[PDB]
């Protein structure tokens, strides 16, 4: 119970003190996927709450047993995490600098196509960062890295800890799980911002095919300013 | 916790042998060596480890602090000087001393108000330190916490001891480091960078030997 | 204009005073200030849906602080820059 | 028993083997659901049996065009070859067309048997059971498929979908190449004849 | 035994045994997961194995052309064989990918089937295939088969045959391994295959040490 938490528990709770960080987000009581015109029909009778961010949304007749839905949450944590991930390093260059220095290609989608230039890849621009020239390499280390990482994910579990949400000392330092019912709160907020970052992802897949870039299409268009 | 315990690594390795009879572990960073015997007093035991966490830590800052724009200057950062031990010549330029070579950031030009500035901040600090200020009061000399925790990484004692020994053994290798560089910097006169450098291409005449003959009196 | 450096100034001392308003790091309605600057607690009779207790009143008070604080920052560095 | 895609491995606890041609190669779980394996059976039936038609149309033309007893243009530029009629307009009638056949085939599928008696005539009917497999008159004119299976069907069926499978893969890898390759599936062929080794993946780019 | 002290995880017990383990990579609180008993010990072998082959090959048409008995285009240093295309190329009849996606291709065939062998011990004695159930068949400990085929010669009748044989090869292998290892240091530094520098030692004993550059 670190100083972060009783912290988040006065600031960073999104329910007043009195009231308990269930029952907006889990229950009988959940916004529901068409608001107020939601009928009891549409939502499933398995979709009963009691799992962060439902909205009884399963208009096709996925999910309804069990193991399913704890799969499909699965891949629904990962895939957001990953968007949440991407997006992020998705516009990060392109704000620090959108000039279109030899080594940068800040453009999200063409700096694929800057390892096979003579400049390469130069982290912030800079000759000295990294300076990649060979794929193959590049390749290589993905190949190792993540299969380690993701052969330790699925094998190097502690049999005691959740797969998806491990906790304990490393991939909780800050100790944020104290407490369940808060735990639970950021859980519902963790899927919603990672469910905005997939749609963020999806627009941006869209609108590179479309249109140029992000900053233009928000700066040079439909924000004429 | 093999460190904390009466069976520790030690300094020799495996093969130690004589282990002081004080040094019973319970400290961070205990290798039994007490060769010189000078904190046989457990208030000037008290004192050495004071020093030593203190000047650990401004040695890990140091280092850092030498390093970075080196190799910032030498990635491809412009700066006035990048030198460690040239640096602060920039004070007396006509261009003056500016963060990362830009005219907006700092462009300090005297070298009287930044001493002034400083021995005002430092005295305030380390008269913290030694009696308790703003950010809380003394209740260890070496570990406060509290404000200076924020995060609260040393919420667990065994973490806490964990980490008491990453801590103190970076920064005696960060001190070692400071060492080096001080004298490296007196011996060959060029960047730590720049021995590295040397040493990369041509090690067998790139090293200590090949300046071994610029001190023979006469 | 959005762009530009008195813009930014004046949403940044906005933010920064909106920012240590809401977390306490500054007077606000529930939460007052001692004659040695402590931030104690205080009560009042306002109800707000933000949960660490930041109001209306508040809010208006340290944005017409930020609009002040913006515009004399402001004004000083185009004097004196 | 049966053959196993991936020996000395268990099969996915989803396929008994009842289905014809199942082979156990389920890597990543997408049958899992019992219900989706009927979808998912039909809509491999329906496109193995057009990726056939499509095979035998993409291949036996453009041969008998290379042994010169027939002058069928390329396949690729078939589409934008002049023709008698408008190239929407037959868009728009087979689309007509084929909604009487797509609404049997969804009816039948949701509903099996519910669309197996002739509008116009209630007499003629067909004399399918399994769910996809009418029979009849109609779609079965040489009363094949009707037979008591000891071991007569099963096979059938299985070299059936095996001919599909390999025709998908077969008009993905025309496609393909195709695009790859500025040239025929016969100019590949005859390439990977002469010289298998120099021509290649590689040999293009 | 073995220079430093030993902790008694290991006893002698097994083939090739020596001691010299610092670290212990093996204690059980070290060890898990991917660290299994049987596995190491066969990672071992097998790394050793390969370092046989890559030892002899990257001399063996260095040593036929000088000998005087293999085609001279064949003394192309080992690197430039296709290995690393960037530092060189050597001709062949079809292109390097080719005979890359063929040799992936039958190294997948028989890294699978001795993978299963290890995994399930009826791997390719009980499965489907055409006659080679009965001509693959599982002996012994998966690392040391032997078989039908394996065992044409039929040497090693004795056990203590087998352990001196055994040991031989596990040194044979930490041997080799070294030597590969000394191949890619002397390749990556002086930029030549090690038979040229077993000639330069040869002709001049003083010649370098590492590279001077
Ligand atoms: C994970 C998602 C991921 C996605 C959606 C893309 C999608 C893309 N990559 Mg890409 N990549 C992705 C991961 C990776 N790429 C690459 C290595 C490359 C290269 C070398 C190139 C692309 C290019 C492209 C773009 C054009 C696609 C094309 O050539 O047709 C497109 C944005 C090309 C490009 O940028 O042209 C405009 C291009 O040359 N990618 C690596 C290293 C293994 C990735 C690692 O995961
Ligand atoms: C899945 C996450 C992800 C991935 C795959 C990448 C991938 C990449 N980033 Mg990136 N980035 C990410 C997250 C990610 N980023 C995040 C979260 C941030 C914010 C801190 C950044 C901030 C960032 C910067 C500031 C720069 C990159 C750059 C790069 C490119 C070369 C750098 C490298 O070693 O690789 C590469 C395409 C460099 C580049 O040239 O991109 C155009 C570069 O300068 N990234
Ligand atoms: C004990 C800590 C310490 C001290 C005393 C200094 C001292 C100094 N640093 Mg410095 N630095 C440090 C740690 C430290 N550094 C660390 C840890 C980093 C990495 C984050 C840096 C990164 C850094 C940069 C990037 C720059 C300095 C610069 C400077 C000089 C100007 C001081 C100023 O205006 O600010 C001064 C000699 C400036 C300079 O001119 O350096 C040559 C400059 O541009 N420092
Ligand atoms: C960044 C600083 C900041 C600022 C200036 C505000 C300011 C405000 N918040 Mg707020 N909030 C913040 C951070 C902040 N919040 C954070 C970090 C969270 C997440 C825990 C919330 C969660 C939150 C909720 C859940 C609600 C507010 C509400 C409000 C408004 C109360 C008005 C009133 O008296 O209603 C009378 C006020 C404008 C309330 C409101 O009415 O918003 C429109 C409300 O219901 N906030
Ligand atoms: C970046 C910070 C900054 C800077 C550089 C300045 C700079 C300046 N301010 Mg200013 N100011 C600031 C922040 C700042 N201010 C803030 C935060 C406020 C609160 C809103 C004010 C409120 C303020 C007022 C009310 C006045 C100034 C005035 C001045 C000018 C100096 C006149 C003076 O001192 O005569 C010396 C005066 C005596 C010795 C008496 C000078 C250009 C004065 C001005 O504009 O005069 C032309 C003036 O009247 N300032
Ligand atoms: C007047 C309104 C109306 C409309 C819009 C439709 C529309 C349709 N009917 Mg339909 N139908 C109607 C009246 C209507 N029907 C009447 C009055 C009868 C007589 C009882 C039928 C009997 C009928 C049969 C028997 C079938 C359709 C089918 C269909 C569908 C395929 C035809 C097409 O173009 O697509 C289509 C959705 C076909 C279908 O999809 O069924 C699954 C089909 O087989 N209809
Ligand atoms: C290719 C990599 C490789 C791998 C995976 C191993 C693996 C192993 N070696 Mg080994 N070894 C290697 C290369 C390798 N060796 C090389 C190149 C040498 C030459 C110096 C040696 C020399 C060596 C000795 C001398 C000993 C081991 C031993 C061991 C075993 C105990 C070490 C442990 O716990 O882990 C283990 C099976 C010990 C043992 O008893 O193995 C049975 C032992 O005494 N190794
Ligand atoms: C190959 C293919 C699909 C392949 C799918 C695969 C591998 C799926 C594999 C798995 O899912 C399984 C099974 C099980 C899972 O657990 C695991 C995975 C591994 C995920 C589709 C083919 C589909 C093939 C089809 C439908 C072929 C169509 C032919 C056409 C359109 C012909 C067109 C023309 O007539 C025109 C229009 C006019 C002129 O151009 C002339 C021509 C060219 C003759
Ligand atoms: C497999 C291998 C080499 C294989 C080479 C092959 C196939 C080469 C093939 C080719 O080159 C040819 C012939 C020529 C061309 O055709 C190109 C190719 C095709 C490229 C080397 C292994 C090499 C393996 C090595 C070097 C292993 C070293 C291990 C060490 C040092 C371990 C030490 C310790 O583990 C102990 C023992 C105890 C612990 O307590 C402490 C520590 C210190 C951790
Ligand atoms: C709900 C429901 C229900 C009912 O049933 C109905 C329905 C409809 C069916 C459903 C729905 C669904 C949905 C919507 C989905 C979606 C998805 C997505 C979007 C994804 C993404 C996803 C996404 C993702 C992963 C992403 C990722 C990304 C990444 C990594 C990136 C990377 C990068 C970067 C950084 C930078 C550079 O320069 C480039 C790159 C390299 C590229
Ligand atoms: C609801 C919401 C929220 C919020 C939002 C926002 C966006 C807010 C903001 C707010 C604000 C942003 C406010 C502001 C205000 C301001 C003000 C109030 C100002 C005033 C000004 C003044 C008062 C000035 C005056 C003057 C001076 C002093 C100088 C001279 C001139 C004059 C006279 C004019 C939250 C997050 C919670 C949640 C979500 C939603």
């Amino acid at each position: 119970m670190t100083g972060i938490a009783e912290w988040y528990k006065v600031y960073g709770k999104s329910v007043a003190p009195d009231q308990d960080a269930r029952a907006p987000y889990y229950g009988p009581n959940r916004p529901l996927w068409k608001g107020p015109f939601t009928k009891p029909k549409d939502v499933p009778e398995y979709l009963k709450g009691e799992y962060p961010g439902d909205y009884g949304c399963d208009i096709f007749k996925l999910a309804r047993l069990p193991a399913n839905y704890a799969r499909l949450r699965t891949q629904e944590l990962m895939n957001g995490r990953w968007a949440m991930l991407g997006i992020t390093g998705c516009l990060t260059p392109e704000l620090i600098n959108s000039n279109s220095t030899p080594g940068f290609e800040p453009v999200w989608f063409n700096t694929g196509a800057q390892i096979f230039s003579d400049a390469g890849i130069d982290y912030l621009g800079v000759p000295g960062f990294i300076n990649a020239h060979s794929l193959f390499a590049v390749i290589v280390v993905q190949a190792l890295l993540m299969g380690l990482a993701e052969y330790a994910r699925i094998k190097f579990v502690p049999e005691g800890a959740d797969p998806f949400y491990p906790g304990g000392k490393t991939f909780d330092p800050l100790g944020f799980s104290s407490d369940p019912e808060i735990l639970a709160e950021l859980k519902v907020k963790e899927i919603k911002n990672g469910r905005l970052a997939m749609m963020a992802m999806a627009g941006l897949f869209a609108q590179g095919a479309v249109t140029g870039v992000s900053p233009l299409q928000n700066l040079h268009d439909w924000l004429h300013l | 916790s093999i460190w904390y315990g009466a069976d520790r690594p030690k300094y020799l390795g495996p093969f130690s042998g004589e282990t002081p009879s004080y040094l019973t572990g319970e400290f961070a960073g205990d290798y039994g060596w007490d060769t010189a015997g000078l904190s046989s007093d457990p208030e000037t035991f008290a004192r050495n480890r004071e020093l030593e966490v203190i000047h650990a830590r401004w040695a890990m800052l140091g280092a850092l602090g030498c390093l970075t724009p080196e190799l910032l200057a030498k990635s491809g950062v412009k700066f006035g000087e990048a030198v460690w031990f040239k640096a602060g010549a920039q004070i007396f330029s006509e261009g003056g001393l500016d963060y990362l070579g830009n005219p907006s950031l700092v462009h300090a030009q005297s070298i009287l108000a930044i001493w002034a500035s400083q021995v005002v901040l430092m005295g305030a600090v380390e008269g913290y330190r030694v009696a308790g200020g703003p950010l809380g009061e003394i209740t260890d000399p070496i570990y406060p916490g509290g404000s200076f925790d924020p995060l609260g990484l040393a919420d667990d004692p065994d973490t806490f001891a964990e980490l008491k020994v990453k801590e103190i053994k970076n920064g005696r290798l960060a001190m070692f480091s400071m060492f080096g560089f001080f004298v490296q910097a007196i011996v060959t006169g060029k960047g730590p960078l720049e021995n590295l450098n040397d040493h990369l291409a041509d090690p067998v005449a790139n090293n200590a030997w090949a300046y071994a003959t610029n001190f023979v009196p006469g | 204009y959005i762009g530009s450096s008195t813009n930014l100034i004046m949403v940044a001392s906005t933010t920064l005073m909106l920012f240590a308003g809401r977390f306490g790091l500054a007077p606000s309605a529930n939460r007052k200030s001692t004659a040695g600057l402590k931030l104690v607690d205080r009560d009042s009779g306002l109800q707000t849906g933000d949960p660490a207790g930041f109001t209306a009143t508040d809010t208006l008070a340290c944005g017409a602080l930020g609009h002040v604080i913006g515009v004399g920052i402001v004004l000083g560095l185009k004097a004196t820059a | 028993d049966r053959p196993l895609w991936f020996p000395g491995s268990k099969a996915p606890e989803w396929l008994d083997g009842s289905l014809p041609g199942d082979f156990g190669f389920d890597p990543l779980g997408l049958g899992s659901d019992p219900e989706l394996l009927k979808w998912f059976v039909q809509a491999e039936l329906v496109h193995c049996r057009w990726a056939m038609l499509g095979a035998a149309g993409i291949f036996i033309p453009e041969a008998l065009t290379k042994a010169g007893i027939l002058n069928t243009p390329s396949w690729n530029v078939a589409g934008d070859q002049q023709y008698f009629a408008d190239p929407t307009t037959l868009f728009v009638i087979e689309l007509i067309l084929f909604a009487w056949a797509e609404g049997r085939r969804w009816a039948d599928i949701v509903n099996p048997g519910c669309v197996n008696v002739d509008p116009v005539f209630p007499n003629n009917k067909l004399t399918g059971t399994d769910v996809g497999y009418p029979g009849g008159l109609w779609f079965d004119p040489l009363g094949w498929g009707q037979t008591k299976d000891a071991k007569k069907l099963k096979e059938l069926r299985t070299k059936e979908i095996k001919n599909g499978r390999l025709a998908m893969l077969a008009v993905l890898g025309a496609v393909v190449q195709a695009n790859y390759t500025h040239t025929g599936p016969i100019d590949n062929l005859l390439a990977h004849l002469a010289d298998p080794g120099h021509n290649t993946i590689f040999a293009l780019s | 035994f073995a220079s430093k002290q030993s902790l008694s995880y290991l006893d002698g017990t097994l083939p090739g045994d020596y001691g010299f383990d610092p670290l212990g990579l093996m204690d059980p609180e070290g060890a898990g997961g991917f660290i299994d008993p049987q596995w190491l010990p066969y990672a071992e072998i097998i790394n050793g194995r390969f370092a046989m082959l890559g030892a002899a090959g990257a001399i063996a048409p260095e040593v036929l052309g000088r000998i005087g008995l293999i085609p001279q285009e064949t003394a192309i240093p080992w690197f430039q064989s296709g290995v690393i295309p960037p530092v060189g190329n050597y001709s062949y009849w079809a292109d390097p990918y080719t005979l890359f996606v063929l040799e992936m291709a039958l190294m997948g065939f028989a890294e699978h089937r001795r993978a299963q062998d290890y995994y399930k011990p009826g791997s390719m004695g009980k499965q489907y295939f055409l006659g080679l159930e009965k001509f693959l068949g599982g002996s012994g400990n998966p690392a040391y088969p032997g078989g039908p085929i394996f065992n044409f010669l039929g040497f090693g009748k004795n056990e203590k045959e087998l352990q001196e044989l055994k040991v031989k090869e596990v040194k044979n292998g930490r041997l080799a391994m070294m030597a590969v290892l000394g191949y890619f240091t002397q390749a990556i530094f002086t930029g030549v295959g090690p038979f040229q520098n077993l000639l330069d030692h040869l002709a001049d004993p003083v010649h370098n040490n590492v590279l001077t550059n």
